């Protein structure tokens, strides 16, 4: 799980 | 002449923000450095990050979170989705921390440059970003806040005095319920109040600073503001004399209540803002009311200290970002000539090295 | 025990 997409 | 200066900084609708997302659950302002807004375009949720030093160039990133809060001083952002908490350093493009709670978080905020406060239905926790820290329980919630909408959490400078604030409707009015907790004594006190702040204040003749607690309330019998020392005074200190003074609500504002408080330690004044956009200014030493006026037609739902002016910055329902501060060239002559209080004018002039009490 | 005495009678 990852709540922010920075890529 | 007025004793304050008003300034409009931004209109958020001119930066492409949907007015439906300008409100308490979707817009956060943890300091004067950033504003974050959660929006949904199609099925893709996103966060819009407005750098207040370059606000015409906002960034939109995809998210899967129900809440987002930026650190007060750095591009470090906390996001949550139910029980999952995650912290990102944006410039490093990296996930610095992750934690799974065993309860949903109903309210959270940054209480310092490095510590997040987390409020559940049952308790309050602190979570330090230093090292490998996990959340620590500070206290259990008191039953007087059961069923309230949690609107704020604050502490003193040393994190020894802790204050949780909720609101609800009782008898067709907005009733405020606070819980004050002492970390050293391990005791809570329930208090009826709407908005509050702590302050450090060094009294005439004292070698050490006093820790003060200031709270405003609209009770059954009208508005009140209280200024009282918390804890035992430092060894050698004179105790601060406690004050309680009226807070005016006009007859035409039957449902209005205090929503925010910031204290300027530069000027030793209290800024109080109401739900429906009235500003009040009080002296922190004496509690004397200096000024009152309506400054917004739209409701105010979030505020922070304004660092540059030592004032208060806020966002209203329309998306106006506005600040109010002491006007240093007018406050002393205003208190002398308009309020006709030469005693206060002289005190505030010498205390904060302001001009204008040369003639009284 | 209480934390603050909020009776402002002197």
């Amino acid at each position: 799980e990852t709540l922010l997409d920075l890529d | 002449i007025l004793p304050i200066r008003f300034q409009e900084h931004l209109q958020l609708q001119n930066l492409g923000i949907n007015p439906a997302n300008i409100g308490f659950s979707t817009l956060t302002m943890e300091s004067d450095k950033f504003i974050c807004i959660r929006e949904k375009v199609g099925e893709q949720a996103q966060v819009v990050i407005i750098d207040m030093n370059d606000p015409s160039n906002p960034i939109r990133r995809p998210i899967s979170a129900d809440s987002a809060i930026m650190n007060p001083a750095s591009k470090v952002i906390a996001l949550k989705a139910g029980k999952t908490l995650q912290i990102f350093n944006i410039e490093m493009k990296s996930k610095m921390k992750a934690h799974t709670m065993t309860d949903d978080v109903t309210f959270w905020k940054w209480i310092s440059l490095n510590t997040v406060a987390l409020v559940t239905d049952n308790a309050v926790y602190h979570w330090s970003m230093e090292g490998e820290s996990q959340p620590v329980k500070m206290f259990d919630r008191h039953s007087s806040l059961a069923g309230c909408q949690i609107i704020n959490y604050r502490t003193d400078a040393k994190q020894k005095w802790l204050l949780l604030t909720g609101i609800s409707a009782q008898q067709n009015r907005v009733v405020g319920a606070m819980q004050l907790y002492s970390v050293d004594r391990k005791v809570s006190q329930p208090i009826e109040g709407h908005a509050a702040s702590f302050a450090q204040f060094k009294m005439e003749g004292n070698a050490e600073e006093s820790t003060l607690f200031c709270f405003a309330v609209r009770g059954q019998a009208g508005g009140k503001l209280h200024i009282i020392e918390v804890g035992t005074p430092p060894t050698g200190n004179q105790p601060f004399p406690k004050k309680a003074v009226d807070v005016f609500f006009p007859p035409e504002a039957q449902n209005d209540f205090p929503v925010a408080m910031q204290i300027s330690e530069k000027h030793d004044v209290v800024f109080l803002i109401t739900k429906y956009g009235y500003i009040h200014l009080y002296d922190l030493e004496t509690g004397t009311c200096i000024y009152m006026n309506r400054i917004s037609g739209e409701t105010i739902f979030v505020t922070a200290p304004h660092e540059a002016t030592a004032g208060i910055i806020g966002v209203n329902r329309k998306g106006q970002v506005l600040s109010v501060c002491v006007e240093e060239e007018n406050i002393i002559p205003y208190i002398t000539n308009v309020l006709q209080n030469p005693d206060l004018a002289l005190r505030m002039a010498v205390r904060n090295n302001l001009a204008g009490a040369e003639e009284l």
